[PDB]
């Protein structure tokens, strides 16, 4: 409904810059890594699966747990319980129906209880101060979506497939701004389905070039040339399905010839 | 199977 | 915590606690409580005091309630608010006599849609603009209240809730059963309200579904293709429904004057594409000569 589109833009711009994580956070982390991290993405995508939850969701979570990360130290013996809580409250602020608290519960093998869970929960609001409308790849991609001619369901699934992607490893995506990533995938989706590049219309409204989204683009390339041999391959899996035009099954192009 | 505990060894 | 609050009265209820009026004995401000009952053993903190708390500290307007406060104890949630007079509801009703001089309902008029317009702009829609969310205080300023139904959207928007907005004020793409509203939804209920505030009664008092879609059917006249591209083909509409005229608008708000009238049926437009912003809507006609007077009581 484009009369609001460009101020919209312009605020999740701004937002954010004010709810990114701290790129370094993992190294002063004592007892998880990035490895552990992509162990905790990769379930809670399978999560979201089995609740047939959005992936906005799922985008959201993740921006909490790297938040949340980013200033509390955690025991790995605990990082799941901050997944859970950060993933609930993601259901809560984006999903019509949220799965109950005992679902949540229930998929981890009842490792923790519903009460640590909801005080789980609390911690997490407490650290993050309410701040939850967060701005995701997802919300980007949707709108670069709409410069599109015409619309194609493949670029976009596999867009949505490659920004999902980009999830799964702290090092190097945390670098990385949610609207960049979604430049990245964007065009690099667009161009291994049609040829055709990030076009001028984006460059007016982002202001971002192929060179200004280069170094996302380069690492994003390398991510999906090696997709079938990283350790975790539940995004793959998932955007095997229909719903997503099988795009997970598509040849990345050898070169971006960039 | 998804319902997993987490095991990070 | 609690502790500087002095509880002075409860003004009213809600959902999921209460609201009082309060006082800060250190700072002397009289404010709102909105208290939030938690305990355990539930599903925790309320989807609802989520999206309000998270979409009312990215809102800070002269239109929009301010949140001043989020008190969280491991019992109790409290939200504190600016403390307003009154609300638009409880006023109408005070001048059920006088009537609302022009000024003052194009000066809140002109505010709300600010309200909006901001709402809008920062990807939040309301869902439930209605005169009993709409707080007036005494210096002639009114805004938007109750952000428990609100929702952050996205562009373009998905579906989201169906079960939404209070039925008078509920927009015919929602009734109708759209997969797919938007902003729009918020025009159309202030739309309603400007209706209101003007003959003081509701505009289409609906007590259900098929009796709200009929009211404002034969009120704005049957949606065809014509008007309303897609209609036809929408999943609550049938073609049985009666084909009534459209009416006059001159009848539909006799008091108003031609810019009103213009602007009215711009927020009652059928198409929701065709219906006004909130932001176009504050260069209308209507508005050149509106100042902020203080509510005449």
């Amino acid at each position: 409904v484009p009369d609001y589109h460009e101020d919209i833009h312009t605020y999740l711009r701004e937002m954010e810059v004010k709810c990114k994580p701290k790129v370094g956070y993992m190294k002063k982390q004592p007892d998880i890594t990035n490895s552990m991290r992509a162990i905790l993405v990769d379930w809670l995508v399978e999560v979201g699966e089995e609740y047939k939850l959005q992936n906005e969701t799922l985008h959201l979570a993740v921006n909490y747990i790297d938040r949340f990360l980013s200033s509390m130290s955690v025991l790995r013996g605990k990082l799941q319980l901050v997944g859970t809580a950060a993933m609930l409250l993601a259901s809560k602020f984006e999903e019509i129906y949220p799965p109950e608290v005992a679902e949540f519960v229930y998929i981890t093998d009842d490792t923790y209880t519903k009460k640590q869970v909801l005080r789980m929960e609390h911690l997490v609001l407490k650290v993050l101060t309410f701040d939850l409308a967060a701005p995701t790849v997802n919300q980007f991609l949707t709108q670069y979506f709409l410069h599109q001619q015409p619309a194609n369901c493949k670029v976009e699934s596999l867009a949505m497939f490659l920004g999902e992607l980009s999830l799964i490893d702290a090092d190097p995506y945390l670098k990385y701004l949610p609207s960049v990533i979604a430049g990245a995938a964007f065009h690099l989706a667009l161009y291994t389905v049609t040829g055709q590049s990030w076009p001028e219309s984006l460059i007016r409204k982002t202001g971002y070039t192929l060179e200004s989204l280069k170094p996302c683009l380069m690492d994003l390339h390398q991510t999906y040339l090696k997709a079938p041999q990283h350790a975790q391959q539940s995004i793959r899996e998932k955007y095997k399905n229909s719903k997503y035009h099988g795009v997970s099954l598509l040849n990345p192009p050898e070169t971006l010839n960039l | 199977s998804r319902h997993k505990k987490l095991m990070f060894k | 915590s609690m502790e500087n609050f002095q509880k002075v009265e409860k003004i009213g209820e809600g959902t999921y606690g209460v609201v009082y009026k309060a006082r800060n004995k250190l700072t002397g401000e009289v404010v709102a409580l909105k208290k939030i009952r938690l305990d355990t053993e539930t599903e925790g903190v309320p989807s609802t005091a989520i999206r309000e708390i998270s979409l009312l500290k990215e809102l800070n307007h002269p239109n929009i309630v301010k949140l001043l406060d989020v008190i969280h104890t491991e019992n109790k949630l409290y939200l504190v608010f600016e403390f307003l007079h009154q609300d638009l509801k409880k006023f109408m009703d005070a001048s059920a006599l006088t009537g609302i001089p022009l000024p003052l309902i194009k000066s809140y008029l002109f505010q709300l849609l600010q309200g909006l317009a901001f709402c809008h702009s920062h990807r939040v829609l309301h869902r439930d603009l209605k005169p009993q969310n709409l707080l007036i205080n005494t210096e002639g300023a009114i805004k938007l209240a109750d952000f428990g139904l609100a929702r952050a959207f996205g562009v373009p928007v998905r579906t989201y809730t169906h079960e939404v907005v209070t039925l008078w004020y509920r927009a015919p793409e929602i009734l109708l059963g759209c997969k797919y509203y938007s902003t729009a939804v918020d025009i159309w209920s202030l739309g309603c309200i400007f209706a209101e505030m003007v003959t003081r009664r509701a505009l289409f008092p609906g007590d259900s579904e098929i009796d709200q879609l009929f009211r404002i059917f034969r009120t704005l006249g049957t949606p065809d293709e014509v008007v309303w591209p897609g209609v036809t083909s929408m999943p609550d509409y049938k073609p049985s429904f009666p084909k009534w005229a459209r009416q006059d608008f001159s009848k539909v708000v006799p008091p108003l004057d031609e810019d009103g009238r213009s602007l009215l049926s711009q927020m009652l437009h059928y198409d929701p594409n065709k219906r006004i912003s909130a932001k176009a809507a504050l260069a209308h006609p209507f508005f050149q000569d509106v100042t902020k007077p203080v509510p005449h009581l």
